C-alpha cells in the first residue's frame, strides 16, 4: 500500500520526531528529578506528560514496522496486543495530563488567592493516580480489539498483520472503541478551549506572549489530535459495504494521522516547558 | 570643650596609629612566604538538612560537633542531628523574625532573638520531654544580631541599638552592658577562654571587650563598609572580620593592627559569615553571591570554593573537631562539608 | 547638651587604648604560623580523613 | 579608618556662591556613590544631591536644582558641591555622605543617629 | 536507639507540614511610612520596647499579616533584608507641600535595594483631605518644593474622581507621578508599584491590598505555571 517515496518520508520525519522528543521527555525528567526546587505541581503533571511521551516513542519503531517495513508480525500475538495498549494508554494519559494542566493553569490566574488555598500538591499525584487508571481502563478493550490476523488464502507466516481484529470489526466494537476515544478529543478540546479562552480574557483585559502561547496550545493540539480521531473513524466506516471509494481518503488521513501523532508527542515538551524561564535556566 | 576635646581625639588617633606603625615591623606576607601553599581544598556536600520554610539567618553547632541547631524566618528554631539529618526539635519561635541561634556548651539549652529586641532561652533537657520558653532576656532597644552562651546561666548578646550586654538567665537582667559602637552591632565572637569578646558593628570598626570589667580594651579599624561577621582565631590571639566591602581582614590583639587582607578583583559582594578550621589555617567566608570560599588564612590565597546554594550564603560554622563545615543559606537548606 | 560628654568619653577612651603593651607584627606571625604548623595534623579539612574515620560516611 | 573632611562654606551674602569641598580617606572613592546632606537650625537632616561613582547619574533635591552643581575627581578622592545664587534657607551645616556599600544603586545615608560615613560638617552661613 | 529517632523526626516532619500549608496559604506584608505618614491610623483601620508589630487580617478568607516596625533605630540597611520575601511593601506616604523629597528617596532606595528588588509596593499617597485642602488654600506652593510642578499639566486619560477641583486633581496625579517615575526608571517589570490615594479614614485600603495581590500572586503565577 501507499508509495514507496511516502512511507520513506513518513519514516524519515518520524525518526527526526524520535529523536527530538526522546531528548525532550528525557531532558523534562531529568531536570524535575535533579532539582528539587522544580518539583511543583505543574512540573509533576509535566513528568507524568514526559514518562507517557517517552513510551509513545519507545513504541514507535513496533508501529513503523507495523506501518512501513511491512516484515510480517511474526512475533507474538501478545506483543502487537500488550504493545498496542501501551501506546492507547499513554495516548489517553496524555491528553488528560494536558486537559489537568489546563484546568490547574484557570486557576492560579483566575483566582489567584484561592489556588493557594484550595489546590494541594498531596492530592496532585492522586490526580496523576487516577488519570493513569482511567487511561488504563480506557485502554483496556484494546486486548479485545487488536489481535495478529491474516489473509485467509495464504501461510499464516507471510501475511501475520497486527491491526484490529475482523471480530471486532464485525461486532461493532471498532465503532464503539472509535466514539470512545472522541471522548478523549471532545472534552481535552472544550476543556482547553474554554479554560484558556477566560485567561486570555483575564490577562488581555509578559501577557500579550502568554495569551499567544496559549492559543499556539490550543491550535497544536486540535492539529496532532482532531486527523487522529477523524481517521479512526474513517477507518471504521471503511469497512462498510459500499465504502470503496473511501478507503484511500482513510489510509492517506491515518498517514498523516501517524505523522502528527508522534509529532504532538515531540512538541508537548516545547510547547509546555521551554516557554518557562525556570525550565531553560534548569536546562 | 567640643572642639578641644575633638582636637585632643585626632591627636591621640595619630598617637595610636604612629604606635600600631611603630610595631609594624614586617608584614604576615613578608614572613609566611616560604610556607608551602595550602593546596586545592576540595570539599564535597556530605548532607543537606530540609525542612525549613524561608531563608536560614542563623546555625549554629554543638559541642559534640552533632548536633546543631539552625533558625529561620519562618519562624522554626530546627536542631538536627547532622550524622543522620534526623531532626531532633522543632521549637516554634513567638516571633518569626528571627536574625540569630545560639547553642549552649552544655546542650542543655537554645536561644534565639531577632527583630524583637528580646533573647528567648528555650529549656532542651525539660523533665515532660517537650521544649519551653525558659527565659525571655528583655532590654535591648534594638533588633538581637548575635548571641552566645557563656554558661547555662550568662549569655552575652549584641543588638541593632549599638550596644552589647551580658545577662544573667536565672534573674533575667543585664548584668553587664557595652556601649562604644557608633552602628549596629552585626556580630560577636566568645572568645576560647570566654574572658573576652570581639565584636563588629557596621562602622566599620571591631572591638575586644572584657566580661568581667565591661570595657572596651582594643578597637580596630581598617574596613571600609560594615562588618557583618567576626570570628575569633583558634588560639584566641586573633579575629577575622568580613564586611561588606567584600574583604576579610585579620587582626592580632596583640600586635592591635590588621595582618591580612582576603579579597579579589573578581569578587565585588560582601561577606556574610566567616570562620576559621581547626588549626586555623584555613578561613572559610560566606558570600552575597551564593558560593562561600575557603582562604589560606596564612598567605591569603583562596584555597577552595563550596558552590551549592542557589541563594544568598547567611551562615556559616565550623565543628569543634573540625570535622566538617556548615553552610546555611537564604535558599532554606543547610549543606554539611567536609 | 550631652554631645560635649560624648567627645570627652571618646578622648580619655582613646588614651586607655594608647597605653597598652604592643608587641612587633613579626612576633604575631611568627605566633600564628607556629600554631597552625602544631595543628595542621589535626584538622580534618586542611588533612582530609579516612573514610573510615569520617563520620559524614 | 573611613573620614570625610570638608572644607569650604562659610559666611556669605545672599546672592553669593560657595565651593564645598571634601577630601575621603579610609576607601576606594571611586566604588561609592556620594551624597551632600544638610542641617539647617532647628530642623533635621536633609538630602540636598548625590553622584554615582563615575558622576554619570547625577541628581538635586528640588530646593537647590540649577543653583548647585556636584562633581567628583576620583584621582584626588574629592567631592565638591558648587552653590552659586545662595538663598538665605541655606543656611546650614552641610555633610559630606557617601552609600553604606559600593557597587550599590540605594543608599540610606541621612539618619540623625551618627551615620558612620558621613563627615562632621562646615557651616554655610547665608546673612546680610 | 535509631528506630526511635526516625520516628520521632517523623513525627516532626508531620508538624512541619502541617505548618508548610498554613505558612504557603498566608500572605506577609511590610508596612513602612514616617512619622507624619498616618499608617498608625491605616493599623487601626485594619479590625480583622518591642521591635516588631504584627496585626493580622482577613479578605475575603485570605490571611494578611501586616508587619509594622516598632523600636528600631533609623538606621534600616540590615533589618530590612529580613523581608526580602514579603508578597508586598505598603509604601505609606504623607502628601503636605516639606517631607516630599525625603519620601521620594525612602521609595527610591526600597525600589533599587539589591535584596527588595522583587519585591512590589503599594504605594499609599495617605492624608488627601489634607492635600485637598492644602492646594485649594494656595498658601503653600508645590514649585517651591518641586520647581518642575510649574509646567506639570494633568493628562487626558487620568481619572477624575468626580468633585475635584481641577488644581487638586493636578497636584495629586503630579505627587503620584513622581512615585510613579521613580518606579519606572529602574529596575524592570520584576516588580510594579501600585499606587491609591487614600485617606486614612478610607474603609476600603484593606480591599484595595487585597486587589494589589491578587496581582502580585498572578504575576508569580504565570511563572510557576510555565506561562512566561
Ligand atoms: C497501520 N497502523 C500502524 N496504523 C497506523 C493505523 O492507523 C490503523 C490501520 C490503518 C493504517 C493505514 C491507513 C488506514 C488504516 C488505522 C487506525 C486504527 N488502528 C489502530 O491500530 C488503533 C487501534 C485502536 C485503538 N483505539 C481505537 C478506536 C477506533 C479505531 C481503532 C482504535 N490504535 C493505534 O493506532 C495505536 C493505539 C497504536 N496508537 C490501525
Ligand atoms: C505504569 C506506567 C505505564 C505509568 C505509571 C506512572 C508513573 C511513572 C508516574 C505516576 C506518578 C508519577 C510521580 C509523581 C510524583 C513524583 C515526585 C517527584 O519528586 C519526582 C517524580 C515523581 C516520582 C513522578 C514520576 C512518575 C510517576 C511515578
Ligand atoms: C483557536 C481558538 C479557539 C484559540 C483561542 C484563543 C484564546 C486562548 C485567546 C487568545 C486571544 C484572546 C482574546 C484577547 C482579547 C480579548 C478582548 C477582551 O475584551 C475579551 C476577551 C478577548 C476576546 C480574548 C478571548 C480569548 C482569546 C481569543
Amino acid at each position: 500500500l501507499f508509495p514507496a517515496p511516502l512511507l520513506a518520508g513518513v519514516t524519515a520525519t518520524c525518526v527526526a520526531l524520535f529523536v527530538v522528543g526522546i531528548a525532550g521527555n528525557l531532558l523534562t525528567m531529568l531536570v524535575v528529578s535533579r532539582f528539587r526546587e522544580l518539583r511543583t505541581t505543574t512540573n509533576l503533571y509535566l513528568s507524568s506528560m514526559a514518562f507517557s511521551d517517552l513510551l509513545i516513542f519507545l513504541c514507535m519503531p513496533l508501529d513503523l514496522v507495523r506501518l512501513w517495513q511491512y516484515r510480517p508480525w511474526n512475533f507474538g500475538d501478545l506483543l502487537c496486543k500488550l504493545f498496542q495498549f501501551v501506546s492507547e494508554s499513554c495516548t489517553y494519559a496524555t491528553v488528560l495530563t494536558i486537559t489537568a494542566l489546563s484546568v490547574e493553569r484557570y486557576f492560579a490566574i483566575c483566582f489567584p488567592l484561592r489556588a493557594k488555598v484550595v489546590v494541594t500538591k498531596g492530592r496532585v499525584k492522586l490526580v496523576i493516580f487516577v488519570i493513569w487508571a482511567v487511561a488504563f481502563c480506557s485502554a483496556g478493550p484494546i486486548f479485545v480489539l487488536v489481535g495478529v490476523e491474516h489473509e485467509n488464502g495464504t501461510d499464516p507466516w507471510d501475511t501475520n498483520e497486527c491491526r484490529p481484529t475482523e471480530f471486532a470489526v464485525r461486532s461493532g466494537l471498532l465503532t464503539v472503541m472509535v466514539w470512545v476515544s472522541s471522548i478523549f478529543f471532545f472534552l481535552p478540546v472544550f476543556c482547553l478551549t474554554v479554560l484558556y479562552s477566560l485567561i486570555g480574557r483575564k490577562l488581555w483585559r509578559n501577557h500579550k506572549q502568554t495569551v499567544k502561547m496559549l492559543a499556539v496550545v490550543v491550535f497544536a493540539f486540535i492539529l496532532c489530535w482532531l486527523p487522529f480521531h477523524v481517521g479512526r473513524y474513517l477507518f471504521s466506516k471503511s469497512f462498510e459495504p459500499g465504502s470503496l471509494e473511501i478507503a484511500q481518503i482513510s489510509q492517506y488521513c491515518n498517514l498523516v494521522s501517524f505523522v502528527l501523532f508522534y509529532l504532538s508527542a515531540a512538541i508537548n515538551p516545547i510547547l509546555y516547558n521551554i516557554m518557562s524561564k525556570k525550565y531553560r535556566v534548569a536546562v | 570643650e567640643l572642639d578641644q576635646l575633638r582636637q585632643e581625639a585626632e591627636q591621640l588617633k595619630n598617637q595610636i596609629r604612629d604606635a600600631r606603625k611603630a610595631c609594624a615591623d614586617a608584614t604576615l606576607s613578608q614572613i609566611t612566604n616560604n610556607i608551602d601553599p595550602v593546596g586545592r581544598i576540595q570539599m564535597r556536600t556530605r548532607r543537606t538538612l530540609r525542612g525549613h520554610l524561608a531563608k536560614i539567618y542563623a546555625m549554629h553547632w554543638g559541642t559534640d560537633s552533632r548536633l546543631l541547631v539552625s533558625a529561620s524566618q519562618d519562624g522554626k528554631l530546627i536542631i538536627w542531628d547532622s550524622y543522620t539529618t534526623n531532626k531532633v526539635h522543632a521549637i516554634p519561635l513567638r516571633s518569626s523574625w528571627v536574625m540569630t541561634c545560639a547553642y549552649a556548651p552544655s546542650g542543655n539549652y537554645v536561644a534565639c532573638g531577632g527583630l524583637d529586641n528580646i533573647c528567648s532561652i528555650y529549656n532542651l533537657k525539660t523533665r515532660e520531654g517537650n521544649v519551653r520558653v525558659s527565659r525571655e532576656l528583655a532590654g535591648h532597644t534594638g533588633y538581637l544580631s548575635c548571641c552566645r552562651f557563656l554558661d547555662d546561666n550568662q549569655i552575652v548578646t549584641s543588638s541593632g541599638d549599638t550596644t552589647c550586654a551580658l545577662w544573667d538567665i536565672e534573674t533575667g537582667q543585664q548584668t553587664t552592658t557595652f556601649t562604644g559602637h557608633t552602628g549596629d552591632v552585626m556580630s560577636l565572637s566568645l572568645a576560647p577562654d570566654t574572658r573576652l569578646f570581639v565584636s563588629g558593628a557596621c562602622d566599620a570598626s571591631a572591638k575586644l571587650w572584657d566580661v568581667r570589667e565591661g570595657m572596651c580594651r582594643q578597637t580596630f579599624t581598617g574596613h571600609e563598609s560594615d562588618i557583618n561577621a567576626i570570628c575569633f582565631f583558634p588560639n584566641g590571639n586573633a579575629f577575622a572580620t568580613g564586611s561588606d566591602d567584600a574583604t576579610c581582614r585579620l587582626f592580632d590583639l596583640r600586635a592591635d593592627q590588621e595582618l591580612m587582607t582576603y579579597s579579589h578583583d573578581n569578587i565585588i559582594c560582601g561577606i556574610t559569615s566567616v570562620s576559621f578550621s581547626k588549626s586555623g589555617r584555613l578561613l572559610l567566608a560566606g558570600y552575597d553571591d551564593f558560593n562561600c570560599n575557603v582562604w589560606d588564612a596564612l598567605k591569603a590565597d583562596r584555597a577552595g570554593v563550596l558552590a551549592g546554594h542557589d541563594n544568598r550564603v547567611s551562615c556559616l560554622g565550623v565543628t569543634d573537631d573540625g570535622m566538617a563545615v556548615a553552610t546555611g543559606s537564604w535558599d532554606s537548606f543547610l549543606k554539611i562539608w567536609n | 547638651t550631652a554631645s560635649i560628654a560624648q567627645a570627652r568619653k571618646l578622648v580619655e577612651q582613646l588614651k586607655m587604648e594608647a597605653n597598652i603593651d604592643r608587641i612587633k607584627v613579626s612576633k604575631a606571625a611568627a605566633d600564628l604560623m607556629a600554631y597552625c604548623e602544631a595543628h595542621a595534623k589535626e584538622d580534618p579539612l586542611l588533612t582530609p580523613v579516612p573514610a573510615s574515620e569520617n563520620p559524614f560516611r | 579608618q573611613v573620614q570625610l573632611q570638608e572644607s569650604g562654606g562659610g559666611l556669605v551674602q545672599p546672592g553669593g556662591s560657595l565651593r564645598l569641598s571634601c577630601a575621603a580617606s579610609g576607601f576606594t572613592f571611586s566604588n561609592y556613590k556620594m551624597n551632600w546632606v544638610r542641617q539647617a537650625p532647628g530642623k533635621g537632616l536633609e538630602w540636598v544631591s548625590d553622584i554615582s561613582q563615575s558622576g554619570a547619574s547625577i541628581s538635586y533635591t528640588g530646593s537647590v536644582k540649577g543653583r548647585f552643581t556636584i562633581s567628583r575627581d576620583n584621582a584626588k578622592n574629592t567631592l565638591y558641591l558648587q552653590m552659586n545664587s545662595l538663598k538665605p534657607e541655606d543656611t546650614a551645616v552641610y555633610y559630606c555622605a557617601r552609600c553604606p556599600a559600593p557597587f550599590t544603586r540605594d543608599c540610606f545615608d541621612v539618619t540623625s543617629t551618627t551615620y558612620a560615613y558621613r563627615g562632621q560638617g562646615t557651616q554655610v552661613t547665608v546673612s546680610s | 536507639e535509631d528506630k526511635a529517632a526516625v520516628e520521632r523526626s517523623k513525627m516532626i516532619e508531620k508538624q512541619l507540614q502541617k505548618d508548610k500549608q498554613v505558612y504557603r496559604r498566608t500572605l506577609r506584608l511590610l508596612l513602612l511610612g514616617a512619622d507624619n505618614s498616618g499608617k498608625s491610623t491605616i493599623v487601626k483601620q485594619m479590625r480583622i520596647t518591642s521591635g516588631i508589630f504584627e496585626t493580622k487580617f482577613q479578605v475575603d478568607k485570605v490571611n494578611f499579616h501586616m508587619f509594622d516596625v516598632g523600636a528600631q533605630r533609623d538606621e534600616r540597611r540590615k533589618w530590612i533584608q529580613c523581608f526580602n520575601d514579603v508578597t508586598a511593601i505598603i509604601f505609606v506616604v504623607d502628601s503636605s507641600d516639606n517631607r516630599l523629597q525625603e519620601a521620594l528617596n525612602d521609595f527610591k532606595s526600597i525600589w533599587n535595594n539589591r535584596w527588595l528588588r522583587t519585591i512590589s509596593v503599594i504605594l499609599f499617597l495617605n492624608k488627601q483631605d489634607l492635600l485637598a485642602e492644602k492646594v485649594l488654600a494656595g498658601k503653600s506652593k508645590i514649585e517651591d518644593y518641586f520647581p518642575e510642578f510649574a509646567r506639570y499639566t494633568t493628562p487626558e486619560d487620568a481619572t477624575p474622581e468626580p468633585g475635584e477641583d481641577p488644581r487638586v486633581t493636578r497636584a495629586k496625579y503630579f505627587i503620584r507621578k513622581e512615585f510613579v517615575d521613580i518606579s519606572t526608571a529602574s529596575g524592570d517589570g520584576r516588580h510594579i508599584c501600585y499606587p491609591h490615594f487614600t485617606c486614612s479614614v478610607d474603609t476600603e485600603n484593606a480591599r484595595r491590598i487585597f486587589n494589589d495581590c491578587k496581582d502580585i500572586i498572578l504575576q508569580m503565577n504565570l511563572r510557576e505555571y510555565n506561562l512566561v
